């Protein structure tokens, strides 16, 4: 026999189709949906966080003078904000390649949660921010940590001094690092040690779920129960919005998707809520 | 018009094309703009939209990158250096510019103080390393108009 | 990433994507056999598609 | 750098240079001469479409009538360098030439300089950018028929 | 680019290695080519392009560029980062290439062994030029495969 | 492999390789080709080639290999290379043959990768046969893959 040539697009023809099928892409969980929402007509919002409330009263059997103590909170505002997306197409591509219109509408609607996850956990309130999980959190206490043999008894261990206080939890909210290296954890020599013997979870230990996000600083984890913690106002739910005259569209033969949603997140208190970071 | 007269990147163009920058009538370039129109703005004025880098069109000239979202430019790199570039009028687009490949200013909006290439219809976004082209380390500012180059 | 606060500016925070180009390949391997040969000697016939399947 | 053994002769100054330093382009692009409309020539280096500005038209061969553009601003510029072997000198009925790229001389007619039109005889002139236009802006005194240096 | 000292495979001289800036761009990874040679062939003609010019895409692509019917470029042509090639077709011989522009060397092919001409097959081919234009300052003395400078 | 399509038809060999004044069994040197008669060509006529593997028969004589169900004959097997034929690896029988491990390249069915063996009909092919007995030394240059002298 004799070798054969490739030449780009070559050997018949017949193609009446380019790209097909649903594309994945790098993401992370989200802990938005379990936390309450409401709908909201106001223009803004102020909302009160504890700060150190006392002990005792002591009777006069101590010989000792009643506390007459007067809990204390300080405030805090949160505006409207918006939260969106974009994502920008050519009318011609959209066409030519086939199933592109119906993928660009689930890929800009996926950029918005993300983006919205993304904010909810990393960022300290600035002005242009709401009530983000990283700054509500109580500070880590390094007793609570000792010597251990594995990434996944650490993580056992933060998880249960949250029930010593008396905190509300329902979830684990931790960094995408720490949650998926606490999974693959060994003995020395292998065998996790936060999920059983011959079989691996990494949907719900203890009975509570497991949220791996991405920016939320480095190898923290959080108890917390999220319905308590904050709740999301919404003033308008989720829309797409399309604009073939805008600021992108009359430079080039282009379609702007605009993907948006109006938010305010209000974080109650800084109780119910703890973090905790590894042994020295 | 015949004004623009003498070394101008700040009042030439529509944007910045150099604000630190030097070039004379010295020509390392004669190649034309047809990025900024002229036939609605002042013969000082180019009406540039994008100085950073470019890309060539069939004859020699140089514009703008018009790409979007699943297209872009590859080589051809220069960065816009010009002040007036053998004019005698003020140069304007159409008319000579010496362009180098190191100059500035290179446009951003972004939030800035981040690497920026042009993909220019609108739409900017940072540079990488492996992914987009590799600027080489600077800090260019938010917001086309003021671009302070490092 | 900030997401843009002020919808009079529309986002600068957009996913990216690329296209790739595949042509299509051929693989192939044709074996020449004498029938008889591998008749007589058994399971011949049924190994030698096996050996040429396998390989491709 | 690219050299020439050439000479075009040009009414005012004296054009004999090719080099465009670094950062420039001295790419030897070939193309046929065509005399078109214009009064028929053979060799030489002064006329109508002799020398100077060119635009390309189809087939790869360029000559000097109307605009080809591509912009609104700007648009082909080619110019011939004579270098002896390889290239016809000047605007000739048929004859191989090589061409380069940056604007040289160009030849201007009325009032020059600032943001022109074309004349149609394939001379380039003051008016205001609109399909049409000019390539550099002469630093120049500019007379009638003559081929300008810029 | 326009100083000459072309030859070789690879030359470590100015403006035939950018590695950022100098009329081209080069990562400090490179993207792998889904158009041309990017691991080894060992036949094929890889699609049409086997002169240079291509377009480095977003993320890891490098993809197709070209010029137009009756059209070459007066202004640089892409061409790849200056390659051997012991495959058939591409620039590369498996490497992954990045984009540039003139001042790196390419292989030519073709059924001539004279001067560079045009195709409109989307490449560029060795021909004898008379009406069409050469390729590379050095221009066309190809054998098919012999290292040419731009 | 080289730009516009790598290797294709025949591929030549070494020619006039003399090997001569041997005291062993090897077919190197200068020795027939046997069937039967008085050898071939006259004065000016040129070989043709063969390829395949040869067995050394009774006095100074090669033949072709020939089944496995008949005993196997003289030492090594090898392959044909050129002294008398101006034209690549091969030789036309009733001439001094020189052989080699070389034969580069005329394709004819299997390889001869890591040793040759007949095969029960007689035809050429590569090892492994045997592990515990060393076979005809054809080792072949790197053509793999695709269909080549054996």
């Amino acid at each position: 026999m004799s070798q054969l040539s490739n030449q780009e697009k070559e050997y018949l023809i017949s193609k009446a189709l380019e790209t097909e099928e649903g594309r994945v892409a790098l993401a992370q969980a989200m802990a938005n949906p379990i936390r309450v929402s409401l709908d909201y007509q106001g223009v803004g919002r102020k909302l009160l966080v504890v700060d150190p409330l006392p002990q005792g009263a002591l009777p006069v059997y101590d010989k000792d003078v009643d506390a007459k103590a007067f809990v204390i909170s300080k405030r805090g505002q949160v505006p409207d904000q918006v939260i969106e997306g974009d994502r920008i197409q050519v009318p011609t591509f959209e066409i030519v390649s086939y199933p592109q219109v119906r993928f660009s509408q689930v890929k800009e609607r996926r950029f918005n949660v993300i983006d919205r996850a993304q904010q909810r956990a990393k960022a300290d309130i600035m002005a242009v921010e709401d009530a983000e999980i990283f700054s509500l959190l109580e500070g880590a206490a390094t007793a609570v940590n000792a010597v251990t043999i594995s990434s996944g008894g650490l993580q056992r261990a933060a998880l249960t001094k949250a029930f010593q206080e008396v905190e509300k939890h329902d979830l684990v909210v931790t960094k995408i690092v720490m949650n998926a290296s606490a999974f693959a954890d060994i003995r020395a020599w292998g065998q996790n040690e936060f999920d059983p013997v011959t079989q691996h979870e990494v949907l719900q230990t203890g009975l509570f779920g497991h949220i791996w996000t991405a920016d939320i600083l480095i190898s923290k984890k959080v108890p917390q129960n999220t319905v308590y913690v904050l709740a999301d106002p919404e003033f308008v739910g989720v829309m797409p919005i399309r604009q073939d005259i805008q600021v992108i569209p009359a430079d080039k033969p282009e379609e702007l998707r605009l993907g948006w949603v109006i938010y305010e997140e209000l974080g109650l208190a800084v109780v119910n809520s703890l973090a905790i970071a590894k042994i020295s | 018009p015949y004004v623009r007269l003498g070394y101008e990147g700040i009042l030439n163009g529509a944007h910045d094309i150099d604000v630190a920058g030097l070039n004379g009538v010295e020509q390392l370039a004669g190649k034309f703009a047809t990025i900024g129109a002229n036939g609605v703005k002042l013969a000082g004025d180019n009406g540039t939209n994008a100085v950073g880098l470019f890309r060539e069109d069939l004859g020699d000239m140089v514009n703008a990158s018009e790409k979007a979202s699943f297209y872009f430019r590859g080589g051809e790199y220069y960065v816009n250096i010009s002040r007036t570039s053998l004019t005698a009028a003020g140069i304007a687009a159409g008319d000579e510019i010496t362009c180098d490949a190191d100059g500035k200013m290179i446009k951003f909006t972004g939030t800035g103080k981040a690497l920026g290439v042009v993909t220019h219809v609108g739409e900017y976004r940072a540079g990488n390393m492996y992914e987009k082209a590799t600027q080489g380390v600077t800090d260019t500012d938010t917001f086309i108009g003021f671009i302070m180059y490092v």
